[PDB]
C-alpha cells in the first residue's frame, strides 16, 4: 500500500485542499517549485504516498483539482503553491452549481464527470501500489457535495477494492446562513454512508466555536477556520507520511477503526489550539480528549468511544505517553465501550508540525457524533416540512422521494449510534 | 384568472406585473393548491417591495396555508429579517402556531437566524410555547448545544 | 541425519527468524557469509548441524529456511542486513500488498496470489533433502499474514507432505505491543484451522516476554528487538537437541512422543532460567538447584498462567553448560517434595533430562549476561488452558455484537466460520478440563 490519489472539489474542497498541500509540503521540505530543500532523510522516506517523482528531481502532488465554477482555478493558481500542481489535473466547468446539489449530481456535474475520471485513470495507472483516494469537499454547496458524491460512486465502481476516504466539511448557519445547505448535506450524507470507507467530519459549527470562544477572534473568517482544518489534516495523515513503528495505511486504519460498515464518520481533535500569528504529555492527553478541542460540535462525554487512534508529535518519553494514555482510559472508563477490548491505539512521530515542539491529534469513532447528525436533521426537517425551495431540485430531475430517502437513512444512522451507545458487555 | 398570474409574479419578484395585475382586478388573496397566497410567496422568496405593496392592497397578513403556516412563519424560517419586521408592523401574529406546533420563534431558532430571534422576542414571542413534541425554543437551544441561541433566549 | 526446514511467515515470524539464524550461526561457528572453518568436510556431510544447514561445493553453509511476507519492507531488511549473503535469495519471498491485519485476506484473497510460488520454493529445498523429517513454522497469531497465510500454508503442507511432522513457534498477542483490535479474531480463526495440521506448537505470550524484559533485564520500555533476542535464546534452547548430539528430543517425532499425550492438547509450556542483565557482568553463578527451582516459578514462563492450578502430563528438562548429572538428580528429588507439582494419574510422575555441556552463547548487542549453566523446561500442563480462556473471552466480547465481522465476510469468508472456530475453542477448553 503506497500511493494516494487526492481530489479536491468545489470552492471549499479546493480552498482546504490547497492549504493541505502548502502545510505538508513544508513538513516534507518541498518548496513551491517542487524541489526538496529539507535536512532529514525521514522527510523523503514515504514521499511517494502523496507526490509523484518527475524528471529533474521534482516532487509533484498526486492532486486532481475539480470545480464547476471557473474562477476557482485562478484563486488556486495565485496561491503560494499554485504552480506546483500539474496543469492537466485542473478540470473546471464553465458555470457554477449555485449551492444546488441537483446541479452537481445530475446535470452540470454529471456532464463534467467523465473528464475528471480520465485524469483519475491516468494518475492511478502511474501507481505501483495504489491504496486509495482522498477527497476534500464541503457538504453545504452544490459542486463538492453533489458532484463530489457522484465522483465517489464513479470511482467506487472502477476501483471497488481501493479505500475511499473523505474530509467532509459540515455546514453551520454561524458561518453560512444559506437555508438550502441542510438539504445538500443530508442528500450527501445518504451517499457517504453507502460509498466511503472512512470520513473525517470537519464541522464549521465547531470551527467557528473554537475561533470565537477559545481563540477569542470576534469575527472569524475562512482563513481562521482553515488554519484549524490544515492542522487537523496534517495530524491525521502523519502515519501515512512518516516512517513510525507501523507501516500505516488507509486499509489498516479502516479495519481497526470501523466496527460496523455504516459507522465510519470520525470526530477529529487537535491539541494545542492556536491562531495564525500567535505543553507537557499530561496536558496534551487531557486537551486532546476535551470537548473544546474537537473539530465536530459534539460533546464526547455525551456518548461512548467505539475506537480511538491518537498521534503524538515531537520529543517525549514513549513510556510517559503509555502511562498517560492508560490513565485517561482508566479514570474516564465510562466513555469507552467495554465490548471492544484494547480499542485505543497510540503512535508517536518524531517530527512535529510547524511552530510547535509538541502536538497531539485525536481520531475518534464516538457515538456522540449523532449530535452533529441530529442538528442537520432537525434543519432539513424544518425546511422539508414546508417544501421551501424544493422546485430548485425537482426541476433539475430529482424526485421528491430522494429527499424522504436521505432523511430516513440519516435518522436510521442516528438510531444505530444510539444502539451501540446503550449496548453493554454481559 | 389574474389570481394565478399574481401568485407567479409574487414568487418571481415581478414588481411591475404585481402592480398591473392588482389594477385589473387580480385577487390579492388568491391561493394556490396548498393555500399559499401571493403574500406567503413574496415573503418566502425575499421580495420586500412586493410584501409592502400587497399589504397596502388588502392582503391578509395572517393568512394560513393547509399546514397552518403564516407569511411570518416562512419569513422567519428562510431568514428574511426586513420582511419579518414589515410583517410585525402590519399586525402579524408573532405567536401563530402551525400544524407541527411550531411558532415563528421555533423556526428562526432551528435555522440559526439569531437576529430574527432577537426581533421576535422584542415583539412578544412566547418562550414557553411548545411544539407537538413538547419542545420550546429554549429546549431546542439546549438539545442542540447552541450556546449563542441559549444566551439570547435568556435575555 | 534428518533435515528440518524452517518457514518464517509475516513480520513477527521473519523478525524472530532473523534473530534465531544469527544465534544459530554463532553457536555453530558459521560466519555471516556461510563459511565454517571447523567443518572438515567441504561440500557436504552428515553432522548434527546439517539438519538446519545445507552445504554448497564452495563450503557455504546455507540455512534450510524460507521467509515469506505479503509486503516486502520486513524481508527487505533481511536482504540488506549483516546476514544478507547467508540465505538462498529465492528463499526470501514477498508480495506487494499485505493482509491489513485481516485473517481473511491472508487466507482467501491476497494469500492465494502467492501460495503456489511459496510451495514450489519449499519443494526445491525439500528435493535437496535425503531424509526430511518436517517443518518448523514461525508466525504471529495477531497478524493477517501470520494468521491467515500460515493456516492456508499448513493446509497445503498436510496434503503435499503427509507423513512429515509440523511444529509451530506462535506469537500470542499482548495489549502492550499489539498492532490491531482484531487480533483475538485472527488468533481464534488460525488456531481452529491449523489445529488438525500441527503436531506440536510452542506459544510465546508477548506479555510474558515483555514482563521478563522489564523485571530481569531492567528495560523500561522493551521494543521488538529486546523481545526477539530473548525469544531466540529460548527457541535455540528448544531446537538445540535437533542441531547437536544428545539423547533427548533428538528428532521431531520425539517431541510429539515426549510432550503430546493426545493430538489436540499439543501446546507445551516453556520456562527458561536464568535471565540476567548484561549490566551485571560479575553476577554470582547460580547453581543447578537454583536454576531448576526457577523453572517452577510462574514469572519465568513463556506464557502467562499458573501451573499450580493445573496438572502435568509431561516434563522435560533441557540443560546447557556446566551441569553434573548427579546435581540434576538431587535437585529434582528436592523439587518432587513440593505440593505445587501434581501429575495426572495416567502419566508416570517422572522428569526426562537432557544435558548439552556447552554453555549458552550470547549475541553481541544483546541484553543478556553470559552464564555458565542454563535450563529450559518444556512441560505439558493443563494450566495453559488459562491462556485460551483469556483469548476466548476477548473474542466473545466483540463477536456478541458482530463488531468487525463485515471486514472478514467482505474478503470471501463465511460468517459461519467464526462460530465454527469458537465451538472448536470451547471443545479445546473442555479437553483440558477432562484431563484435569
Ligand atoms: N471551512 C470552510 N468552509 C468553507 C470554505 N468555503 C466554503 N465553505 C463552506 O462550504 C459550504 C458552501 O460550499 P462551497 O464549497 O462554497 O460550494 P461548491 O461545492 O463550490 O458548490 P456550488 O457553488 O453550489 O457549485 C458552506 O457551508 C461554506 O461555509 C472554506 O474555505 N472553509
Ligand atoms: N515478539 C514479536 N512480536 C511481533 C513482532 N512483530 C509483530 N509482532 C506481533 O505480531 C502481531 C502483529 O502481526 P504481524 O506479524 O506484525 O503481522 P503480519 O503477519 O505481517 O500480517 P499483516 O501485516 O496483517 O499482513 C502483534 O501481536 C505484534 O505484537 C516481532 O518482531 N516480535
Ligand atoms: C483502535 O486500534 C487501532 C486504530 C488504528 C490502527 N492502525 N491504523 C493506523 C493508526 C494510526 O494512528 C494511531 C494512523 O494515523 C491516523 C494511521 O494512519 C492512516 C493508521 C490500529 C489499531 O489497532
Ligand atoms: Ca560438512
Ligand atoms: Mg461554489
Ligand atoms: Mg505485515
Amino acid at each position: 500500500m503506497r500511493e494516494i490519489v487526492h481530489i479536491q472539489a468545489g470552492q471549499c474542497g479546493n480552498q482546504i485542499g490547497a492549504k493541505f498541500w502548502e502545510v505538508i509540503s513544508d513538513e516534507h521540505g518541498i518548496d513551491p517549485t517542487g524541489s526538496y530543500h529539507g535536512d532529514s532523510d525521514l522527510q523523503l522516506e514515504r514521499i511517494n504516498v502523496y507526490y509523484n517523482e518527475a524528471t529533474g528531481n521534482k516532487y509533484v502532488p498526486r492532486a486532481i483539482l475539480v470545480d464547476l465554477e471557473p474562477g476557482t482555478m485562478d484563486s488556486v493558481r495565485s496561491g503560494p503553491f499554485g504552480q506546483i500542481f500539474r496543469p492537466d489535473n485542473f478540470v473546471f466547468g464553465q458555470s457554477g452549481a449555485g449551492n444546488n446539489w441537483a446541479k452537481g449530481h445530475y446535470t452540470e456535474g454529471a456532464e463534467l464527470v467523465d473528464s475528471v475520471l480520465d485524469v483519475v485513470r491516468k494518475e492511478s495507472e502511474s501507481c505501483d501500489c495504489l491504496q486509495g483516494f482522498q477527497l476534500t469537499h464541503s457538504l453545504g454547496g452544490g459542486t463538492g457535495s453533489g458532484m463530489g458524491t457522484l465522483l465517489i460512486s464513479k470511482i467506487r465502481e472502477e476501483y471497488p477494492d481501493r479505500i475511499m476516504n473523505t474530509f467532509s466539511v459540515m455546514p453551520s448557519p454561524k458561518v453560512s446562513d444559506t437555508v438550502v445547505e441542510p438539504y445538500n448535506a443530508t442528500l450527501s450524507v445518504h451517499q457517504l454512508v453507502e460509498n466511503t470507507d472512512e470520513t473525517y467530519c470537519i464541522d464549521n459549527e465547531a470551527l467557528y466555536d473554537i475561533c470565537f470562544r477559545t481563540l477569542k477572534l470576534t469575527t472569524p473568517t475562512y482563513g481562521d477556520l482553515n488554519h484549524l482544518v490544515s492542522a487537523t489534516m496534517s495530524g491525521v495523515t502523519t502515519c501515512l507520511r512518516f516512517p513510525g513503528q507501523l507501516n500505516a495505511d488507509l486499509r489498516k486504519l479502516a479495519v481497526n477503526m470501523v466496527p460496523f460498515p455504516r459507522l465510519h464518520f470520525f470526530m477529529p481533535g487537535f491539541a494545542p489550539l492556536t491562531s495564525r500569528g500567535s505543553l507537557t504529555v499530561p496536558e496534551l492527553t487531557q486537551q486532546m480528549f476535551d470537548s473544546k478541542n474537537m473539530m465536530a460540535a459534539c460533546d464526547p462525554r455525551h456518548g461512548r468511544y467505539l475506537t480511538v487512534a491518537a498521534i503524538f508529535r515531537g520529543r517525549m518519553s514513549m513510556k510517559e505517553v503509555d502511562e498517560q494514555m492508560l490513565n485517561v482510559q482508566n479514570k474516564n472508563s465510562s466513555y469507552f465501550v467495554e465490548w471492544i477490548p484494547n480499542n485505543v491505539k497510540t503512535a508517536v512521530c518524531d517530527i512535529p508540525p510547524r511552530g510547535l515542539k509538541m502536538s497531539a491529534t485525536f481520531i475518534g469513532n464516538s457515538t456522540a457524533i449523532q449530535e452533529l447528525f441530529k442538528r442537520i436533521s432537525e434543519q432539513f426537517t424544518a425546511m422539508f416540512r414546508r417544501k421551501a425551495f424544493l422546485h430548485w431540485y425537482t426541476g433539475e430531475g430529482m424526485d421528491e422521494m430522494e429527499f424522504t430517502e436521505a432523511e430516513s437513512n440519516m435518522n436510521d444512522l442516528v438510531s444505530e449510534y444510539q444502539q451501540y451507545q446503550d449496548a453493554t458487555a454481559d | 384568472d389574474l389570481g394565478k398570474k399574481l401568485l407567479e409574479a409574487a414568487r418571481a419578484g415581478q414588481d411591475d406585473e404585481v402592480r398591473i395585475l392588482m389594477a385589473n382586478g387580480a385577487d390579492v388573496n388568491a391561493t394556490d393548491a396548498s393555500g399559499l397566497t401571493p403574500l406567503h410567496l413574496a415573503a418566502t422568496y425575499g421580495h420586500l417591495e412586493i410584501v409592502e405593496v400587497l399589504l397596502k392592497h388588502g392582503a391578509d397578513v395572517n393568512a394560513i396555508d393547509i399546514m397552518g403556516s403564516t407569511p411570518l412563519h416562512l419569513a422567519a424560517l428562510i431568514g428574511h429579517l426586513e420582511i419579518v419586521e414589515v410583517l410585525l408592523k402590519h399586525g402579524a401574529d408573532v405567536n401563530a402556531v402551525d400544524t407541527w406546533g411550531d411558532t415563528p420563534l421555533h423556526l428562526a431558532a432551528i435555522m440559526g437566524h439569531l437576529e430574527i430571534v432577537e426581533v421576535l422576542l422584542k415583539h412578544g414571542a412566547d418562550v414557553n410555547a411548545q411544539d407537538k413534541f413538547g419542545k420550546t425554543a429554549f429546549d431546542i437551544s439546549i438539545d442542540n448545544g447552541n450556546e449563542d441561541l441559549a444566551e439570547i433566549l435568556q435575555k | 541425519m534428518r533435515e528440518c526446514i524452517s518457514i518464517h511467515v509475516g513480520q513477527a515470524g521473519v523478525q524472530i527468524g532473523n534473530a534465531c539464524w544469527e544465534l544459530y550461526c554463532l553457536e555453530h561457528g558459521i560466519q555471516p557469509d556461510g563459511q565454517m572453518p571447523s567443518d572438515k568436510t567441504i561440500g557436504g556431510g552428515d553432522d548434527s548441524f546439517n539438519t538446519f544447514f545445507s552445504e554448497t561445493g564452495a563450503g557455504k553453509h546455507v540455512p534450510r529456511a524460507v521467509f515469506v511476507d505479503l509486503e516486502p519492507t520486513v524481508i527487505d531488511e533481511v536482504r540488506t542486513g549483516t546476514y544478507r549473503q547467508l540465505f538462498h535469495p529465492e528463499q526470501l519471498i514477498t508480495g506487494k500488498e499485505d493482509a491489513a491485519n485481516n485473517y481473511a485476506r491472508g487466507h482467501y484473497t491476497i494469500g492465494k496470489e502467492i501460495i503456489d510460488l511459496v510451495l514450489d520454493r519449499i519443494r526445491k529445498l525439500a528435493d535437496q533433502c535425503t531424509g526430511l523429517q518436517g517443518f518448523l513454522v514461525f508466525h504471529s497469531f495477531g497478524g493477517g499474514t501470520g494468521s491467515g497465510f500460515t493456516s492456508l500454508l499448513m493446509e497445503r503442507l498436510s496434503v503435499d507432505y503427509g507423513k512429515k511432522s509440523k511444529l509451530e513457534f506462535s506469537i500470542y498477542p499482548a495489549p502492550q505491543v499489539s498492532t490491531a483490535v482484531v487480533e483475538p479474531y485472527n488468533s481464534i480463526l488460525t488456531t481452529h484451522t491449523t489445529l488438525e495440521h500441527s503436531d506440536c506448537a510452542f506459544m510465546v505470550d508477548n506479555e510474558a516476554i515483555y514482563d521478563i524484559c522489564r523485571r530481569n533485564l531492567d528495560i523500561e520500555r522493551p521494543t521488538y528487538t529486546n523481545l526477539n533476542r530473548l525469544i531466540s535464546q529460548i527457541v535455540s534452547s528448544i531446537t538445540a537437541s535437533l542441531r547437536f548430539d544428545g539423547a533427548l528430543n533428538v528428532d521431531l517425532t520425539e517431541f510429539q512422543t515426549n510432550l503430546v499425550p493426545y493430538p489436540r492438547i499439543h501446546f507445551p509450556l516453556a520456562t527458561y532460567a536464568p535471565v540476567i542483565s548484561a549490566e551485571k557482568a560479575y553476577h554470582e553463578q547460580l547453581s543447578v538447584a537454583e536454576i531448576t527451582n526457577a523453572c517452577f516459578e510462574p514469572a519465568n514462563q513463556m506464557v502467562k498462567c499458573d501451573p499450580r492450578h493445573g496438572k502435568y502430563m509431561a516434563c522435560c528438562l533441557l540443560y546447557r553448560g556446566d551441569v553434573v548429572p548427579k546435581d540434576v538428580n538431587a535437585a529434582i528429588a528436592t523439587i518432587k517434595t513440593k505440593r505445587s507439582i501434581q501429575f495426572v494419574d495416567w502419566c508416570p510422575t517422572g522428569f526426562k533430562v537432557g544435558i548439552n555441556y556447552q554453555p549458552p552463547t550470547v549475541v553481541p548487542g544483546g541484553d543478556l549476561a553470559k552464564v555458565q549453566r542454563a535450563v529450559c523446561m518444556l512441560s505439558n500442563t493443563t494450566a495453559i488452558a488459562e491462556a485460551w480462556a483469556r483469548l476466548d473471552h476477548k473474542f466473545d466480547l466483540m463477536y456478541a455484537k458482530r463488531a468487525f465481522v463485515h471486514w472478514y465476510v467482505g474478503e470471501g469468508m463465511e460468517e459461519g466460520e467464526f462460530s465454527e472456530a469458537r465451538e472448536d475453542m470451547a471443545a479445546l477448553e473442555k479437553d483440558y478440563e477432562e484431563v484435569g
